[PDB]
């Protein structure tokens, strides 16, 4: 129950993804590409050859890695799972956040949808799964927040994988335990246990009818299962590492499956000797998805552990172990932006030295929460050494890179143990007296709030856009917004019961 | 720990019945001291009166025969039917004839820790033929005895020393140490004869690789008979051509328990390593392994009852297995592992056979169990203490009329 | 032949025998130095080698009972570092035959990359549980343990908390495993901790099934040579025995008495499974030597 203040140093729209990507949707009314990024933010991207520009929109709201996605009500509606422990309701055409579920206590690992009945399903590392009713979750209000929950005992370790099929009868879950469970999502009863891998599972395929299911597992293998049997039917090796995505025609014939071993395979689940490499991608398969406007699969969308998407079409497919590919190059790429791989802080405490997966070396300070300059390819430890400062000041914040961007989080422990003077700091009669870096910097954060009024400190400004974070210790996200955002009406309520009381003494008393 | 009393399974939950339990009369523990362990024997008299099961059991010196009432309450057990005190030897295993069986004689012979066997009539207690009273056949204990299939005089009896001796009712034994003659010799094993004008008991001497025979099973058939030694080999031979028909190593240690099929095309096979092996009879190959127990096997038996043979359904089979771990475990056989699309040839590695996991793998005693018998309304379990528990299959625990 | 037991020093007339039948071992001994003496004496009072001991360590100064285990190891390690020590003028032939290694790895569930962490043993200390065999007490030994939830696993490749699985597995088989049952265990009170009863089988063949994929023979066929019993309901309270295999028979060595036994008669030696703390004549260190 220790709040701690956050935030991210990053451009305004960031349009192109800051690292790999979890999930994708496809909405092919609109002929439009979701990708849910391993940085916070859900871009809508454009799959219509026409345009040269893909980008469309961004969708941000999470703050971690979001996991799994799922498009619903005819594209209307979108529904995202993160590892921020929870569950958003977007609007898909729009493009904002409409409602936020926090039932889960941990990771939301995966998501799972079926269409007839317009249910949509959540689960991840806190052994739990919920049931959702699409259409009570977009007439969520201010006056009716609440919302029956209906959660299915039987897990006994973390999940990773979840699939429902599309009549609204058959869900089942992976997990770390390898045994494989199934409910009925209207009576919450236990069907069975599909025992047989023996690793995690991560990917999970139902058939319209509920009769049947396809598993890709971490131990390399394959299975389709006989719902009807309660038995393994058969079982494919065609990768050698762990199989983490999978694909499936709408016959239920052939399988595309995906994993850590680069290899992408179209395999007949009736004939496995007929196994066609479609491609060998540069990084890890994450999630994989089918164009589904024809007969037979034209293309597949494939998502890596990379910041690009790349889109494979399968034309000589019906034509053609297998050491010789389908494709070398993709149809089409939606660009990625490069990840903050490699951090280090200064001695003076405020500025930070960068490396992308670039291998860009980038300097930054974090007081004005600014990129300094742009350094290109240099050497990375010797540039540490050339920027050299004699002097000490103490650990006043902490860094992490799961998002990809800098993102700067500030605790109460050690926030205010910074006293530098203010002339060797950069700024000036020239009085020169000691201040606090990191009560200074509460104050910029919070600079539009109209409670903590003059306008900001004077000494510096942080961007408008730097998205401010309230949360918990390895905790849930407690409310976030904007710098320029702090002056809206509700937006300011909030403030007065989020914000904890150490940054109200800071930012309204001036306790220093 | 706290032992299990149910379990649930696709058929249903089976229900311990604790009404239908069968120990001494004094219900006191018997003490799990080394000693042999208490076997179970079951047998029908045509169901004349429908109470046709008669149950016989060993706990230590004391051997009881009661009239087994299956899931109804158990009968009296301060009235046994029969019972037998021996002061010297113990018993250690037995099995009746269910041929020569009528409410007015049972055939049953019992044998003992020092080599010999004892025909015994309980319902009568008239008759007491001993063989090999003198100790000059065989000295070491015995493990296994059973009639042969079809034959109404003809049993055969395994001892300690990896020997096998067919004996019978009409003959007497001999008084000195019978000299035999060769018949067969083969793999890793011999068959000989007693070369004697009179005819003498041990009809042949059955040599059974090195170490102990623990256990062997006939055929549902008869036609062949399936045996398991210490030295954890599984040695199946041809009863009337008396020759070697397969075999199979252990992955290692030494095999304990064996059964077949119901339809005679499989037998698993329990050892030292807390594995079960299933091991195909047409193909003489190793199909499947089982880990699911915490210490070595003790007894592994197939469910005829839940078991669909044929079909356009699916074949599958349910086989048990209980073992010194106090746990019982249920097994599934199914197409995919059936038909799937220290030499370790006829013992394949780890990664060439697929592994098999229980159904259920339940603790059902605080000593080590040494019983597991499938009938039609239950299952019949054991342990070293001595109590014969029933497990109600689910629909049988009640019937309406 | 037999060796004198002048008094509490069963424990290490026990190991003694069960060291010498140790065809390998008995082999190499040919060329501390107290040891090498007694063994050609052999080929009896050791107090050469027992008044060496209690000078060479403090801790085996005092006349009370100890643990078998606890001088096996030390007597192990000793006799290594002298060895490597006169070779100054690296892998001796003491860690030829008995030193193996099991690696800790650690998994992240995300991105399943695997990190390894070598250890080498010469002695393999196993946890006991009640009618169990010691093929799942090695089972045991190598279960693994989830990192999750508050203490979820920092993965670099992720740059991220993320679950993990720790995981020992044995990396190179030893020439001869020695199976150290850890049948005292600590009485979670202020009281002196008991013995464990519980009734461990152990067959004669053996092979291991916690073992990684990436050793070529892994699963070697092992055989029983020797074992150390100990009596006794207590911690320092008892008497070691030693059972051991120099031919097709079984010789048993109580002390200074030797005795020809069969192979069947080890199973009195597994332990108690009434659990009435009673003498608990049960195995404590167990020798096997591969077949090869
Ligand atoms: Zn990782």
């Amino acid at each position: 129950r220790k709040v701690q203040v956050s935030y991210v140093i990053r451009d305004e729209v960031e349009k192109y993804n800051r690292n790999g990507v979890n999930a994708l949707q496809l909405d092919p009314a609109l002929n439009r590409l979701f990708t849910a990024g391993r940085d916070s933010i859900i871009r809508i991207w454009s799959v219509n050859q026409h345009k040269q520009d893909p980008y469309i929109a961004s969708m941000e709201h999470h703050t971690d890695w979001v996991n799994d996605i799922v498009l619903c009500c005819n594209g209307k509606t979108l529904i995202s799972a993160s590892s921020d422990t929870t569950v958003k309701v977007w609007n898909a055409h729009k493009g904002f956040c409409m409602s936020t579920l926090r039932t889960h206590k941990d990771y939301v690992k995966a998501l799972a949808y079926a269409k007839d009945k317009e249910l949509v399903a959540s689960a991840g590392l806190d052994r739990q799964i919920f049931l959702w009713d699409v259409n009570t979750l977009t007439a969520l209000t201010a006056s009716n927040n609440t919302v029956t929950t209906s959660s299915l005992s039987g897990n006994k370790d973390s999940i990773y994988s979840l699939a429902m099929n599309q009549l609204g009868t058959i869900i089942v879950s992976g997990s770390t335990e390898k045994v494989l469970r199934v409910w009925d999502p209207r009576t919450c009863a236990k069907l069975m246990k599909l025992k047989g891998h023996t690793d995690n599972v991560k990917a999970l395929l139902l058939n319209r009818d509920g009769t049947q299911c396809l598993s890709g597992s971490s131990d390399g293998t394959i299975r389709l299962w006989s719902l009807g049997q309660q038995r393994c039917i058969a079982t494919y090796r065609v990768h050698d590492e762990g199989v983490w995505a999978l694909q499936v025609n709408d016959a239920f014939t052939h399988v595309y499956s995906g994993g850590r071993d680069r290899k992408i395979y179209c395999t007949d689940l009736r004939n496995p000797d007929i196994r066609v490499l479609i491609c060998e991608e540069k990084a890890p398969v994450l999630k994989m998805e089918l164009d589904r406007s024809a007969d037979p699969p034209p293309a597949i969308w494939v998502a890596t552990t990379k910041s690009t998407v790349n889109k494979w079409t399968l034309k000589g497919i019906h034509n053609f172990n297998p050491i010789t590919p389908l494709c070398t190059q993709p149809d089409q790429v939606i660009k990625g932006g490069a990840s903050i791989i490699q951090c280090h802080i200064l001695n003076d405490k405020r500025h930070i030295l960068t490396k992308d997966t670039n291998n860009n070396v980038a300097y930054w300070d974090v007081l004005k929460a600014c990129k300094v300059e742009d350094l290109g390819k240099v050497d990375f430890e010797d540039e540490i050494k050339k920027r050299f400062k004699m002097v000490y000041v103490p650990n006043w914040f902490s860094v992490d890179l799961k998002t990809g961007m800098l993102t700067i989080t500030l605790d109460e422990s050690d926030c205010f143990a910074a006293w530098v003077s203010a002339k060797d700091a950069g700024f000036s009669d020239g009085s020169d007296p000691k201040l606090n870096l990191g009560g200074l910097l509460l104050q910029a954060l919070l600079e539009y709030w109209p409670r903590t009024h003059q306008k900001g400190n004077g000494y510096f400004q942080v961007p408008p856009h730097t998205p401010v974070i309230f949360g918990e210790a390895g905790g849930r996200t407690l409310f976030r917004l904007l710098c320029r955002d702090s002056g809206g009406e509700t937006e300011s309520m909030l403030l007065n019961e989020t914000v904890p009381q150490w940054v109200i003494d800071i930012t309204v008393d001036k306790n220093m | 720990n706290e032992i299990k009393t149910q379990f649930t399974t696709r058929e249903g939950l089976y229900k311990l019945l604790p009404h239908s339990e069968y120990s001494r009369p004094n219900r006191v523990p018997f003490n799990s001291q080394g000693s042999n362990p208490v076997r179970v024997s079951f047998v029908n008299l045509n169901d004349q009166s429908g109470n046709g099961d008669r149950l016989c059991f060993n706990v230590g010196r004391e051997l009881y025969f009661y009239i087994y009432k299956g899931v109804r309450k158990a009968a009296d057990l301060s009235k046994p039917i029969d019972k037998r005190i021996y002061k010297g030897t113990q018993p250690t295993c037995h099995d009746f004839n269910h041929l020569t069986a009528t409410a007015e004689s049972v055939s049953l012979l019992v044998g003992f820790s020092a080599g010999q066997v004892q025909l015994i009539d309980p319902i009568k207690k008239e008759t007491s033929k001993l063989f090999n009273e003198e100790r000059l056949i065989d000295k070491s204990r015995v493990t296994c005895v059973k009639w042969v299939p079809g034959s109404e005089s003809l049993f055969l009896v395994a001892h300690s020393s990896g020997n096998m001796y067919l004996y019978n009712v009409e003959h007497t034994c001999g008084t000195t140490a019978p000299h035999y003659q060769l018949l067969k010799q083969g793999e890793s094993f011999a068959v000989h004869t007693c070369k004697s004008k009179s005819t003498r008991n041990p009809l042949l001497k059955w040599t059974v690789g090195e170490g102990a025979l623990n256990e062997f099973a006939f055929s549902p058939d008869g036609k062949f008979l399936a045996c398991v030694s210490q030295d954890g080999f599984l040695r199946v031979f041809n009863f009337d051509s008396v020759e070697l028909h397969g075999t199979m190593k252990s992955y290692f240690g030494g095999l304990l328990c064996v059964c077949w099929s119901p339809d005679g095309k499989y037998i698993v096979t329990g050892g030292e390593d807390d594995l079960v092996t299933v091991w195909s009879f047409v193909d003489c190959r190793v199909i499947a392994r089982g880990h699911g127990h915490k210490s070595w096997v003790s007894v592994v038996a197939f469910d005829p009852y839940t078991t669909s043979g044929g079909g356009s359904v699916s074949v599958t089979y349910r086989f048990g297995s209980v073992g010194q771990d106090t746990q019982l475990c249920l097994w599934d056989l199914t197409e995919d592992i059936l038909f799937p699309h220290l030499g370790t040839p006829l013992c394949p590695r780890m990664e060439d056979v697929p592994l098999l996991e229980p159904l259920i793998c339940k603790k059902i005693a605080h000593e080590r169990l040494t019983v597991l018998i499938f009938l039609e309304d239950c299952i019949v379990t054991a342990c070293q203490e001595g109590f014969i528990c029933t497990w109600g299959r689910p629909g049988k625990v009640v019937s309406f009329n | 032949f037999g060796l004198v037991n002048f008094g509490n020093t069963c424990y290490c007339n026990s190991v003694l025998q069960a060291l010498y039948f140790c065809r390998p071992f008995r082999e190499n001994v040919l060329a501390l130095t107290c040891l090498a003496d007694l063994f050609h004496s052999i080929a009896i009072p050791p107090k050469k080698f027992i008044s060496r001991l209690r000078k060479e360590n403090d801790l085996f100064d005092n006349y009370m009972q100890q643990d078998a285990h606890e001088f096996l190891n030390y007597l192990l390690n000793t006799i290594a570092d002298i060895l490597q020590e006169e070779k100054k003028q690296e892998l001796t032939w003491v860690h030829e035959i008995f030193q193996g290694t099991l690696t800790n790895e650690t998994r992240c569930l995300n991105c399943e990359t695997v990190s390894s962490k070598d250890e080498d043993f010469l002695d393999l200390s196993v946890d006991v549980e009640q009618n169990t065999s010691i093929t799942h007490c090695l089972r045991d030994f190598s279960n693994t343990e989830t990192l999750c939830s508050e203490q979820k696993y920092y993965c670099e490749t992720c740059c991220s908390k993320q679950e993990a699985q720790k995981r020992m597995r044995v990396k190179k088989l030893p020439m001869i495993l020695a199976l150290h049952l850890k049948r005292f265990k600590y009485m979670e009170q202020l009281h002196r901790y008991t013995k464990l009863s519980y009734r461990v089988v152990f067959p004669l063949e053996l092979r291991l099934f916690n073992t990684s994929s990436d050793a070529v023979n892994l699963d070697r066929m092992y055989d029983l040579v020797a074992v150390v019993v100990h009596c006794g309901s207590g911690p320092n309270r008892g008497h070691y025995i030693t059972i051991v295999k120099s031919h097709g028979f079984w010789l048993l060595f109580d002390d200074d008495i030797v005795e020809k036994i069969d192979a069947q008669a080890i199973e009195e030696f597994y332990g108690l499974t009434s659990d009435i703390s009673k003498n608990s004549e049960s195995g404590y260190i167990l020798f096997y030597q591969s077949r090869e």
